[PDB]
RNA sequence: UUGACCUCAAAUCAGGUAGGACUACGCGCUGAACAAUAAGCGCAGGAAAAGAAAAUAACCAUGAUUCCCUCAGUAACGGUGAAGCGGGAAAAGCUCAAAUUUGAAAUCUGGCAACAUUUCUUUUGUUGUCCGAGUUGUAAUUUCAAGAAGCUGCUUUGAGUGUAGACGAUCGGUCUAAGUUCCUUGGAACAGGACGUCAGAGAGGGUGAGAACCCCGUCUUUGGUCGAUUGGAUAUGCCAUAUAAAGCGCUUUCGAAGAGUCGAGUUGUUUGCAGCUCUAAAUGGGUGGUCAUCUAAAGCUAAAUAUUGGCGAGAGACCGAUAGCGAACAAGUAGAGUGAUCGAAAGAUGAAAAGAACUUUGAAAAGAGAGUUAAAUAGUACGUGAAAUUGCUGAAAGGGAAGCAUUGGAAAUCAGUCUUACCUGGGUGAGAUCAGUAGUCUCUCGAGACUAUGCA
RNA sequence: UUUCAAUGGCCCGUCUUGAAACACGGACCAAGGAGUCUAGCAUCUAUGCGAGUGUUUGGGUGAUGAAAACCCAUCCGCGAAGUGGGAACGCCCUUGUGGCGUGCACCAUCAGAGCAUAGCUGUUGGGACCCGAAAGAUGGUGAACCAUCUAGUAGCUGGUUCCUGCCGAAGUUUCCGGAUAGCAGAAACUCAGAUCAGUUUUAUGAGUAUGUAAAAUGAGAGUU
RNA sequence: UUGAGAAGCUCAGACGAGUAGGCAGGCGUGGAGGUUUGUGACGAAGCCUUGGGCGUGAGCCUGGGUCGAACAGCCUCUAGUGCAGAUCUUGGUGGAAGUAGC
RNA sequence: GCGAAACCACAGCCUGGGGAACGGGCCAGGC
RNA sequence: AAAACUUUCAGCAACGGAUCUCUUGGCUCUCGCAUCGAUGAAGAACGCAGCGAAAUGCGAUACGUAAUGUGAAUUG
């Protein structure tokens, strides 16, 4: 079997086209969630800075977003990943804290009885 | 230049679609300038022909000649024009059909539904 | 060529033709009617979401940008706050000052107490005051369902207001 | 291509070989004139032809990023040169100047009618009348496959930002309207022929230097473009054999063509 | 005994559901030859499968799955041939078993009766009541990322039902620029020439020959308009079983974690898997380099991915009737074979049938006189009509070959051509690029175009 | 053009064979009918840039077709890791002649050149120039038959399509199906004040000849 | 002296078999981009011809006849691109033959 | 009266010599 | 040696269907979509068209009925 790339120009067209199908539902919020700074695991990669899947339980305490309200409001939560140095906390901490910074939270209507 | 892409410019699927069109379609397929008095005066550029419209031939042998429709022939396109026949071997005469684009209507058979489509299609009466 | 597409081929009957190729056109924005008013239908969602003042990715963008005109320490980190941002356009203006508007008209967060919340909580307090709340809790005679202290304090905060 | 199974449908075996006939094999059965008919092969008739076509052959072909923007700068370039308009077909010969340049104002033009009218002022429309007068049926099967009419091209006009401009000049016959952002050789050279009629807004032609730049600066469009150097610094080399410097210490010349 | 419970049956009892087909892509099982190979068998969907670590790593560590690029034709193996990292597309997380609701089976199906609701009189529910299921365990709560129970004071809240409008999607209607002016050729003008128009429309097709302006259309339309069916929000009225339910915080209190499995021996298939014998543990067990990492033996899950089938669509440096699908047409047809299966050849009169009336010969088929057509050198043996081949006619040649070459003759037949212009007058008038001339226009004084006048 | 006269003229292709003899293929005409596509490798040329180089996995963008063109974030691949002769130049000065210096590339004596694309050629895989050899296996139908794998396997058979021009062998030493070499070309080098020869001599010797060394004749030669 | 498609023009001498093989330049075909302000119902293409011409050749131009709707030269791109053979494939058609014979 | 098929490079007098068969084509003689 | 017969050439008539031109077909690529069946599917058979060459359509309501839309056809 020979795979063929013509239609490289049409999956190209169709996930742009999905970029502004998600961003019609969506109207406002960012079309991507923010995500992490890691440092790859390698002694080739770990000077660089990538970016992660979710961001750590003790880096949600530290910037003070609860692990239920952080994924309503973007923020992935990875449950695996830990803080093993105090950089890696600290660098995601202020990357949590700037998106809460320039972020703008949209009221909902609430239910409410009269009484009780 | 067409920006469409819900309109085919291919030449194999445009006869397909005129040649394999159904009669409702034909209806509109054969259609007809009006002559001047009756383009400015019904506000309407061109109709499609029906039976009993009087039209003036304006293009081929028969140009010049006038005359009720007897019948449109949407089988092959054609007009089928009163007193414009051709004579055969036996002296029968055969009418000779006319595409309904070669004629120009002088006077409307009027009813109800193409009164409608007057005041539909921008016109006046 | 197939059997049952040479059938439809030898029929009569027209085919289920469904006139739905529309390239080129963008999906029409709902949700947020702000962000509707404001938007352009020609250009892109990164175009529209820069013309707005908004972010469309919080994060790094894998490719160039298009590029049309010539341009002319813990403690610090943890017990640091932010100055929120300002709003570069006015639509984000428009944005923020509903949202405001909104929490304020949505604010009433306290709440009465009904028939019987009233009746259990003051009958509570004309035997042990109103400052005695751990020995509130401890009287089972009085105190049915067991509330504890924080319970049975903020049963009579709502009573007061 | 062409399918993956044509002149292979049938089945057919090698009746042998010393049977007074060509060993390739005949199609079984009976009843139908198939009986004795050979396939599987270039010379019989419905049978495989040789080498059947590919999809996969390649079919796009890759540039270096930095030739295909030499070319597009040195077509560019061959467009200023009137000489090189008129060789390639365009009717230039009362076009007021050459690079072309008009006021932003036909940024803006919204019909067609005000176009011609532009056209006819700087004498570019004996362009688009040559293009309307060539236009033919194209010989071939080509006409068979969508390929219906041939005819010349006209301007191509460059502006900077669209109000109209676009619209106003895509139903002239020949004109073809550019962004100078996107400038594209198969627009710059058709054909492979330098020498395209181009005519430019003001605000495109203030805009050339940031896409491309300069041979010593970079291009502000392009990161880390400079245009390319020349092997020759002045190429008229009749300036140089026919000049004071060289025709000093050269020994005098023998005469022209000898006598017997 | 009555009577409960457990069985074992029965009913044309009520309500359901499975089969077969397709199978391009998908997931299992099975399997030769020349490899998870074709076949064979089983089972799905619009995708499937996989999937929230008994995963990598050895780092400053990463973080479900899937796909692409790279790693890499590398390690390893014996030519086969990965994977970790790295770069992208897409991103979403969760549900049970193992806890006493024990101050109250709090849970569920069904019958019946009302009340609603509908893509829909076809759909889908609500409330009430009775019966059954269920304590050999149905709800709430919990899933290790934790969590429970207490305590504390901060922050929270709808599985309700209408109305209105806006924003989207889908289906069906509707709205839409300009020559058929003049001359020539022709059977026909859609050709050529002249003079015009429209152009967000100069795509394509039709019309008696190359049609932007004759017709359908095309552009506007990445929309106005009229309805129909819908989705997520907004606003607002009413209702709200809150004596409730959550997140965060704090601890002199607690914290269950899946077995004929893991694993060991051995035998087969292609390490995994499978059989057979044996058969566990609890900081235990797995996988890695004392340490690190993971938490199996239970379950679900969109998106990125695939797609020779199905419902449509738009295209092409493709083929052009011995080609391209076997099939451009009565094509899986005719036809062949007991059957499985096999399987063709075959497109074009003309603008219009105007498809040859009528007379005549003949048993008839047909023929001849006519007739239609621009054309019958277009007559359905139908566009063009090559070669091989055949008949007739004419000319030439010819003792058992032709045969070709070279050079000429003869005969036939062609190209193959001409004096008509130059020079020099004179006469006559003619007029500009000539005026002992006057104006205008376009370039740039004088250069072109003209106008008036004179013709010395 | 036909025909006559004079002179000449064995049937074409394939294989064979010094050669033919041969044996093959050819009733005739039309149409079809055979080195193709693609992946890798190496040489050479062109093009771009150059200690760099490569945009097209992807993202951005593209209103007039938007599968094009245009733009580039992060990676990654491949690369980086002194004395003589001599090209060229200046200065002379008996000026030419020669000398005095400066000496690239490269060869003798003791201051990175890559990367990408295109084409050419060679080569290895895929069906692999085309037609050719009994099959075997799987699954069916009534030892047989049918369908597919299959374009299975070929060192062998037959065939393999336009013109002109310029070069042009060998058909065999030697070791041993071969690696050499020879023959024939290409490129880069150094040279005509240099060498060379199916040459003839002279003479030295050695035994009419012989080899060697150094005069005539001819040709510019030697290389890698 | 005009003779600079410097890829041109020009002067001189020598030389000419050729298989395998090496090399160079050309002819022709289908389609593509460009061009000829190209040809065509006052006749495109095709075919026919003891008409004429050009080229060493592949081939090309043209008259006449037939015919009826398209087509070509130049630069470049591309390929299913050139036949006398394959006991080649398909179709048509001959001599054997009005024979063998029924 | 109805009517094939095999086969088919083209041919069809000898005599000699022609070295490779050469006679059916070639060379000198008869026909 | 003329005829016949044979051969060659040309004219006309046959034979054949090449070539040319095109073409509601094929082939290839890309894009959108998700929809069979015990409520009887796919397939097969037999019937109905005033005639239809077949082919198509349809099912005893048989080349269809109801409803909606266009608005005057059908056609050999």
């Amino acid at each position: 079997y020979v795979k063929t790339w013509f239609n490289q120009p049409g999956r190209k067209l169709r996930r742009r086209q999905a970029r502004q199908t998600k961003a019609a539902k969506i109207a406002p919020r960012p079309v991507e969630a923010i995500r992490p700074a890691v440092k790859p695991p390698t002694i080739r990669y770990n000077m660089k800075v990538r970016a992660g899947r979710g961001f750590t339980l003790e880096e949600l305490k530290a910037a003070g977003v609860s692990r239920r309200v952080a994924s309503t409001i973007g923020i992935p939560v990875d449950h695996r990943r830990r803080n093993r140095s105090e950089e890696s906390l600290q660098r995601n901490v202020e990357r949590i804290k700037v998106y809460l910074a320039h972020l703008i939270v949209f009221p909902r209507k609430a239910g409410q009885p009269k009484k009780g | 230049m067409k920006f469409s892409r819900d309109v085919t410019s291919s030449r194999r699927k445009q006869r397909k679609a005129h040649f394999g069109a159904p009669s409702s379609v034909r209806r509109v397929l054969m259609s007809a300038p009006l002559s001047k008095e009756l383009r400015e005066q019904y506000k309407i550029r061109s109709l499609p022909v029906r039976r009993d419209d009087q039209i003036t031939v304006i293009r081929g042998s028969n140009k010049g000649r006038e005359g009720k429709i007897t019948s449109v022939y949407r089988k092959k396109f054609l007009l089928l024009i009163e007193r414009v026949t051709r004579e055969k071997a036996n002296g029968a005469s055969a009418p000779v059909g006319i595409d309904a684009s070669k004629v120009v209507i002088t006077k409307l058979h009027l009813d109800k539904d193409r009164k409608d489509l007057i005041v539909r299609k921008g016109g006046k009466v | 060529a197939n059997p049952r597409q040479r059938n439809k081929q030898r029929s009569g009957k027209p085919r289920l033709t469904r006139r739905n190729a529309n390239k080129k056109a963008k999906a029409k924005i709902y949700g947020n009617f702000v962000i509707q008013q404001n938007w352009d239908k020609h250009a892109t969602l990164r175009q529209n979401y820069a013309r707005l003042g908004l972010l469309a990715t919080p994060n790094y963008v894998t490719g160039g940008v298009e590029k049309l005109y010539p341009d002319p320490t813990l403690d610090d980190v943890l017990d640091k706050e932010i100055s929120i941002a300002p709003a570069k356009t006015e639509v984000v203006r428009q944005l923020e000052e509903e949202a405001v508007k909104k929490a304020a008209r949505q604010s009433n967060k306290m709440l009465p107490l009904s028939a019987f919340e009233h009746a259990y909580i003051q009958r509570l307090i004309n035997k042990y005051g109103t400052e005695d709340f751990e020995s509130m809790a401890k009287d089972v005679k009085l105190n049915s369902k067991l509330f504890n202290g924080s319970k049975l304090k903020n049963l009579y905060i709502r009573m007061k207001a | 291509a062409v399918s993956e199974k044509a002149g292979h449908q049938t089945s057919a075996e090698s009746w042998g070989t010393g049977r007074a006939l060509a060993r390739i094999p005949r199609v079984g059965g009976g009843g139908t004139h198939r009986s004795g008919q050979a396939a599987f092969g270039n010379m019989c008739r419905s049978g495989r032809m040789f080498a059947p076509t590919k999809t996969w052959r390649k079919w796009h072909v890759k540039v270096n990023q930095n030739e295909k923007r030499y070319a597009i700068a040195s077509a560019v370039a061959a467009s200023g040169v009137p000489s090189l308009l008129l060789a390639r077909g365009h009717r230039i010969e009362e076009i007021p100047e050459v690079p072309l340049v008009v006021d932003d104002a036909v940024q803006s033009f919204q019909k067609t009618k005000e176009a011609v009218a532009l056209l006819k002022e700087i004498k570019a429309y004996r362009d688009v009348i040559k293009v309307a007068n060539s236009r033919k049926l194209r010989a071939g099967k080509g006409k068979l496959r969508n390929r219906r009419h041939v005819q010349r091209r006209g301007p191509l006009v460059v502006f900077n930002e669209d109000t109209g401009i676009v619209k106003a000049f895509r139903n002239i016959p020949g004109v073809e309207i550019v962004n100078v952002r996107r400038l594209n050789l198969l627009q710059l050279a058709p054909g492979g022929h330098l020498g395209r009629f181009v005519i430019w807004t003001k605000s495109a032609f203030g805009l050339l230097d940031s896409v491309f730049g300069s041979t010593t600066e970079v291009a502000q469009l392009k990161k880390n473009y400079f245009l390319p150097e020349n092997i020759i610094s002045n190429a008229d080399v009749t300036r140089l054999i026919n000049s004071d410097e060289i025709q000093s210490i050269v020994k005098a010349a023998g005469p022209s063509r000898v006598k017997r």
